[PDB]
């Protein structure tokens, strides 16, 4: 609630004054002078626990709070930065993007939800992934996941497509970066999924909706693929022997899809006449199918398995 | 190492 964090009119006050303070930011720099960024700091209102809500999550509800954030990491240190990500995963389900973006609070989002979602992806996400990719060390990464499986219900935060790409990208850091540490708390992230890694697959009548809204022919689920790719190959063997018995029948469901695809294909190809529109047709069908191939292997041939010409075996 | 072989057969046996 916009209420927990002190109103809608002060969160929109708020914005304003960040705004003021990053177009001074941008002006004394443009005119190479130079640059104070407390005033801005200060603005944001990170170090501010007075709220339920802490503010700067609040202004994250809105689009102008999300389109300043890339602006105000030009002006921010590495440690100011850590700060922020650090309230963002301590505070990320009371983010309401992450409510937006779950099956579970939001079953129909409107479009214009939608299109919230898809630029908090854009934006946030890119400049979290840059930060950890470029200014993070063993400490701070594993610092961020500990942040995330203490403050929330793990399993709710992989109902959203936000929620699950954000762990994705704590785990494919940690996995690149001693050992023991991040077995520890791997594991601790696994025993908060354990029994409902199902739930990171959206109902049909979810995926229905959005379909109908976007004018897409399949739903996009790679992201839940790369989310499973990255969770199996920071895994043992114990812990892929439970990811595929819970994901089983997602395994086989996508095959289906596929396998659907690939008879369509053969049907429509034989046609001897074939128009634009059935070329259209066509090209759509086995882009689709080869995306369907190639999203599930990203998860099988990270535990030495591959799908191929209809059958999953050994790679 | 030899994660193929087991996993496999879970995906199968129940």
């Amino acid at each position: 609630n916009l209420n927990k964090s002190g109103g809608k009119k002060f969160i929109l006050e708020l914005i304003e004054t960040v705004y003021e303070e990053i177009l001074d930011l941008e002006a004394n720099l443009r005119n190479g002078q130079q640059t104070d960024s407390t005033a801005m700091w200060e603005a944001l209102h990170i170090d501010d626990s007075s709220y339920d809500v802490n503010p700067f999550i609040s202004m994250l509800s809105f689009d102008k709070g999300i389109k300043i954030m890339p602006r105000i990491f030009n002006f921010l240190d590495k440690q100011q930065k850590l700060k922020i990500l650090q309230k963002i995963f301590n505070e990320l389900s009371h983010l309401q993007i992450i409510i937006l973006s779950s099956y579970k609070t939001t079953p129909k989002p409107t479009l214009t939800q939608l299109k919230k979602v898809d630029l908090f992806q854009m934006i946030i996400l890119k400049i979290i992934v840059s930060f950890l990719s470029n200014n993070s060390n063993f400490i701070e990464i594993m610092g961020l996941l500990l942040q995330l499986i203490r403050n929330n219900n793990v399993s709710f935060l992989t109902t959203s497509k936000i929620g699950l790409n954000l762990i994705t990208i704590l785990i494919s850091r940690a996995a690149l970066i001693e050992i023991s540490t991040w077995n520890e708390i791997y594991d601790k992230l696994f025993t908060s999924l354990e029994s409902k890694i199902q739930l990171i697959f959206p109902p049909r009548e979810y995926n229905d909706h959005i379909m109908r809204l976007q004018n897409d022919k399949f739903m996009d689920e790679a992201y839940i693929w790369a989310f499973l790719a990255s969770l199996a190959a920071s895994g043992k063997l114990n812990h892929q022997r439970i990811i595929i018995d819970e994901v089983r029948d997602e395994i086989f469901a996508t095959i289906n899809e596929a396998e659907t695809l690939q008879k369509k294909e053969k049907e429509l190809s034989v046609l001897p006449q074939r128009s634009q529109e059935l070329d259209t047709e066509l090209k759509s069908i086995i882009y689709n199918k080869e995306k369907l191939y190639q999203d599930l292997n990203l998860f099988l041939n990270v535990m030495g398995l591959v799908y191929r010409d209809g059958e999953i075996s050994e790679l | 190492s030899s994660s193929p072989g087991q996993l496999l057969d879970i995906l199968n046996s129940k």
